[PDB]
Parts: C-alpha cells; structure tokens; sequence
C-alpha cells in the first residue's frame, strides 16, 4: 500500500520533517567538522562517508541562504510536505518533466503554474 | 528520503560509569549505538544531530544498571516505493546495472531497460549505448531512477530501480 | 586516593561578639 | 627455496627477524629461525668467544628478536644482532610516579616551579603540583576541582598559564609579607600561643600576621585580637584572585585595604 | 509543594542502603572518605551519615502523582 506518489504515508512519518539532498549536506558536513576535530574521539563510519559523498554529488547550491529561500516560496502554495524536496532536488527542466516523473503534480496545479515555480529553481540552482 | 524526527532510546548504565562525567557518558554511549542503523519501522538512521533530554535514571532493582530513557533528533534515511530520486551508477552488466542511493544500492535488469540501452561487452567499459551512438550510458553517472520496491535485509535496506518512466537519464 | 580535594572545601565563618569601641589603625591607599 | 622454501631475498639487512637459538656448537647459538631457516647465531651475537655463551643476549629454547644483518637460510647461518641497539623562574617538569617519591624531587626547586605528574585516583587524570611555601604544595586534581575540556590536554603549556602561574604570582606576595611566620607549618596550637604573647608588650597597638597551612594547602590563615580571645579567619587563594568572606579582588593590594577597614565591627 | 513526610521511613533506609551498597561494591565512585575500610555496606552506612548518597526517592502517592526527595533532603532516623 505505501505509495508516496498516491501520497500514503504511515503515521510516525507523515508528522516527520521532509530534508533537502542539499540541505542534509550541510549537517553532514558540520557533524564532520565537529568529530574531524575534538580528539580522542571516534572517527566516523563508512555510512557517514557514503552519505557524505553521496549529498555532495547532488548539491544544487552551497550557499546556506539559499535553502530557506526555495522553500520560503514553496510553502506559500498548497503542496505537500512530501512533494518538498524530490521537487527541490531534481530540479526538472519542463513542467512536463516535472508531471510525467511524479503524478501527483498531473491535475493538481496550472502547467504554467506549475512552471514558474520551476524557473525559480533553475534561477536558484548554483 | 532523509527526514528528521526525534527519536528515543533507553540505554542501560553500568554503576563504574557514575561519578562526574555521567551525563556525558550517556551521551557517548548515544552516539555510538544507534548511529548508522537501521529498522523495518524507522528505517535507516544517517546520524544523530542532538540530544533533547536524558530521563530520571530508575535504578534496577537487584543489578546495579540504571536505565536512562534518553530522547534524540537524528536524521533518518527511509525510501519508500514510487519515489523519483538521482544516484550514481556503480556496475554496469548484462545481468542487471548496480547503481547506489546513498547508504542503500539497488540493481536494474535489462527487463526494466527498454531496448533502446543495448549492452556494450565489447568496449573496455561496459556502457548501454544506443544504436547510432550519441545517449551513452556507462558506469559514474547520476542516473536518476524510480523505487519500485522495498526490501529491508537484517537492518539493511535493499530497494529496486527501473527505467520505464521517460527522463529517466542525464539532467 | 591520598590526596583528596584541597580547594573543594568550604571556610566556615567564625561568628562572634565583641562590643568594643573605635580605637584601631587607619586604611592606606591602593596604589 | 624447494625444500626450505625461504631464500636470501626476502630477508632483508635492516629488519628485525626473529631468531629462535635451540642449541649451540661450541660457544654461539645455532638454532632455527621462523622460515626454517637454520639461523646459527655467531660469536659477535652473544659478545663472548672464551666465556660463557650469549644467554643474556640470545634467549636458549625461546625465540629472541634480533636485527637481520645476514640473508644465509641457504647457508645455515642467521646474523641476527642479540643487542637491541643493532635493532634500531616558573619551570615546568614533566613525568612519563607516585606521590611519596614525588615528594623527595620537588623540594630542591625554587618558588614557582610547577612539576607535570599523573594523578593516583582516578583515570584519565592529571595532578598540578606547583610550589607553595616552605614544604607546602597543592595537589590540583583536576577531573581542588578545576573542571576543564578535552581539547585542552594535547596542549599541556597554557593550563599552567592560566590557572596556576597567576596563582603563584598571587601566593608569592604573601610570603613577601612584612609580618609572615612558619610557626612549624602553620600549627593551630602554635598560632594562637603567639598573638597572647605579642599583646601583652602593646596592649594600644594590636599586630597582625598571616600564615598557611601544611595539611590543607591553598588556605591563609588571618588571625586577629580585638580582645582577649583569640579570632582565625580563613582565606582561599584563587587563580584570579583570592576568596575572602566570598568577595573576589583582582589585585594582591584590593584584600589589605579591604580588611583596614573591616576588621573594626563588633562582630 | 510536597506533602509527604520529611523523615525518612525505615524502608527506604533498608532500600537505600541494600543498593547504595550494591553499587559500590559494583566498583562505583563512592562519595566518602574510607578511613581504610573495604565492606560495602560498611561503606554505604558512612555515606548515608554523610548524606552523600546519590539517590533520589520517588514516592508515589496513591492517586498517581508522585515526589522525588533527595536522600541529603529527608531527615535520617536511626
């Protein structure tokens, strides 16, 4: 029955906090200033690092500024809190793009609508 | 997904651990024990980024451990079916293309390629060209790709892609 | 351990009662 | 390199290898080695040719580590070195002790020299020793509680800068005092028998003096007579300044000319 | 605003006793000076004149509430 693009969530997950690709990037990387310092420490595991590389490979922009921005003009509208960030990180070209890869887009708001919004992105896209 | 949800445990605290540096020790004790697992509820969890309080340690009666209901924010890592997501493409092979979602890999056979991406055992690298050559698919490319299911193995995840939908490829 | 916490301890305050006069030395600059 | 299966050119002149000497000849050690190698140690191994053999420098029936100078497994030879050598104002001390023997080593130094030694309590812990008086010195163990971080112990220059170097520099003054004494530690029976003896030629003139003690160091003791009873106030000596009826003065001169003016009240 | 009793009852002071002394001789850092002595109940009844033990007490009372006491907080009785 879970399906995120018919948008059914289980209940410990649908109160949750949605997370940027970029924006995860950020804590990895301050959590690894802090443990790549303060010796007689641990030093962190390979799951760290495959997700550190993993998030950097996928930063749309590297400015902290620039998080709260897109997502400032996204939650004015009346999306999902699900549809936050796989429209955030992809970044699609067309708004066709955007609806043929997630449903849930199909129906749901005006194409140019819908389109405006995703120039934004590729304004803010570093 | 990464997601952020605050999260509990209670962990067990042996009476030589007493004395000044408690708390702290607690907190270590956090920090290397649900760091980098995974649950069938949860899912995987990347880290933990604070601590919001430690309980009243209710000392067991007749062993000398106290428990400490200790609740943590940490970032968890759970995909669910039908998501769209970018990865990497790891191993490209007439069985199927390996590719890596963060902490969790999954594989591709050629039933979930079109014909289009045809083999290339031939060249050095293993890549799916087309026939006139100019879409050239090989190993080290942020391919994006759909979760068509779910698989959790012991505290690993393992979910499976495809590539019917369109733009499904290079940005 | 045989050296214990030296500078942890508390100087408790002697309490008294000596309703003398005013007969005693001066103060001094602080330089 | 068929039968044995070890040759010349793994073993390499630098390198330690392990020579086990079994047996000896007639006054070295010839024994094998790890690879088979029958390493037959000579005379120079040991250091005697018409003496006893090298039992102190060659372990008989165990192995004894040795450096490799001599690539003969096919030779029935092992040039392994039984030596370990052919194998290869305000100081601060440091320690890689006790607490007993090192008492007997810090009473040679001047005042203000501070001693590095590892704590005996607990782990993980050090002890600041520094210098206080004649035969008087404060034992900081730091976990004289001085709670401190864990980045701070890679550097062992600047704990002693800021915590216990001003407070030398703050305890020195006292003993520089114009009316400072011993009384043989500071004992509390010597201390109270000397203020009813210094009255009685001055009954207009009252005295003052100051004085440590030996048994819990850090602590001053500011006795006084405003009559005919005997009055001992404690004082702490801090690393930014000293603790006096728990009001903290920067300088050394703020806590006299704080106390001219309070020692007159009835109490 | 607690309402219980101040002093401590007898059972707590067999409680607090049995497992301060458990723990001790489970090598935790005692609080007290050992004049030299070894027995960890020796050792758990000097801490408890010291009122250095480190326990608090959760006294439920009957209709679910309940009050944590700190041991150094309620008056020892034997």
């Amino acid at each position: 029955e879970e399906d995120a693009s018919q948008l059914i969530f289980p209940k410990e997950f649908e109160t949750a906090e949605t997370l940027l690709n970029s924006e995860v990037h950020m804590l990895l990387e301050h959590r690894k200033q802090q443990n790549e310092s303060a010796e007689d420490e641990q030093e962190l595991s390979e799951v760290f690092m495959k997700t550190l590389n993993y998030t950097a490979r996928f930063s749309r922009f590297k400015n902290r500024e620039t998080i709260a921005s897109v997502r400032s003009l996204l939650l004015q509208k009346k999306l999902h809190k699900f549809e936050l960030a796989c429209l955030a990180n992809l970044c699609p070209e067309t708004a066709e793009e955007s609806k043929a890869l997630i449903p849930s887009l199909e129906g749901r708001f005006e194409d140019e609508e819908l389109q405006q919004i995703l120039d934004d992105i590729q304004t803010k896209r570093s | 997904m990464f997601y952020h949800i605050s999260l509990e445990h209670e962990i067990l605290l042996h009476p030589r651990y007493f004395g000044p540096n408690l708390l702290n020790t607690v907190k270590q004790k956090l920090f290397t024990e649900v760091e980098g697992t995974c649950t069938g509820k949860y899912g995987f969890v990347i880290a933990v980024t604070t601590i919001d309080n430690i309980g009243a340690g209710v000392i067991q009666p007749g062993r000398g451990f106290v428990l400490y209901p200790v609740k943590y924010k940490a970032i968890v890592f759970r995909p669910f079916k039908g998501e769209v997501v970018d990865a990497v493409v790891t191993q490209v092979n007439k069985v199927g293309l390996f590719t890596e979602i963060g902490p969790m890999s999954c594989f591709i056979s050629r039933h979930s390629i079109p014909s289009e991406m045809e083999f290339d055992p031939n060249s050095n690298p293993p890549c799916y060209k087309t026939m006139d050559e100019d879409i050239v698919i090989q190993q080290d490319d942020e391919i994006r790709l759909k979760i068509v299911g779910t698989r959790v193995d012991k505290n690993d995840i393992f979910a499976i892609g495809s590539l019917m939908d369109d733009y499904l490829g290079l940005v | 351990g045989a050296t214990p916490a030296y500078g942890a301890w508390s100087p408790s305050v002697g309490s008294g009662m000596t309703p003398g006069a005013a007969g005693f030395s001066p103060s001094a600059a602080s330089d | 390199n068929m039968l044995t299966k070890e040759t010349p050119e793994t073993f390499y002149i630098g390198k330690l290898i392990i020579c086990n000497v079994t047996g000896i000849a007639h006054i070295g050690v010839k024994t094998r080695l790890d690879n088979g190698v029958t390493g037959f140690i000579p005379t120079k191994f040991l250091s005697d040719k018409v003496v006893k053999r090298p039992e102190e420098r060659v372990k008989v029936g165990m192995t004894v580590h040795c450096r490799i100078m001599k690539i003969d497994i096919e030779k029935f030879s092992a040039d392994l070195t039984c030596r370990t050598s052919d194998l290869m104002i305000a100081h601060p001390s440091f320690h890689n002790i006790n607490f007993k023997q090192a008492e007997k080593m810090m009473e040679t130094m001047d005042q203000g020299d501070v001693i590095i030694r590892p704590s005996s309590k607990g782990e993980n812990h050090l002890t600041v020793t520094w210098k206080v008086s004649d035969g008087i010195y404060q034992h900081v163990d730091v976990r004289a509680t001085l709670w401190i971080n864990s980045e701070e112990f890679e550097d062992l220059d600047e704990i002693v800068a800021r915590y216990v170097q001003p407070m030398a520099s703050f305890a020195r003054d006292l003993l520089n005092h114009k009316y400072y004494q011993d009384c043989s530690g500071g004992d509390r029976k010597k201390l109270e028998e000397l203020l009813i003896k210094t009255k009685k030629e001055k009954p207009t003139f009252i005295p003052y003096f100051i004085c440590a003690c030996k048994e819990l160091p850090g602590k001053f003791l500011l006795g006084y007579q405003p009559r005919g009873k005997p009055r001992i106030e404690y004082v702490t000596v801090t690393p930014e300044g000293f603790r006096y009826r728990g009001q903290i003065f920067p300088t050394v001169n703020g806590l006299f000319r704080w106390f001219k003016d309070h020692y007159q009240d009835p109490v | 605003k607690r309402i219980t009793t101040p002093y401590m009852t007898k059972y707590e002071r067999a409680r607090v006793l049995g497992t301060r002394a458990l723990q001790i001789a489970m090598c935790a850092p005692v609080m007290v000076e050992l004049e030299g002595e070894t027995d960890p109940l020796l050792i758990a009844m000097k801490e408890l004149k010291a009122r250095k033990i480190p326990i608090i007490i959760r006294r439920y009372l009957p209709d679910g509430s309940y009050e944590d006491w700190g041991v150094d907080e309620l008056i020892i009785s034997d």
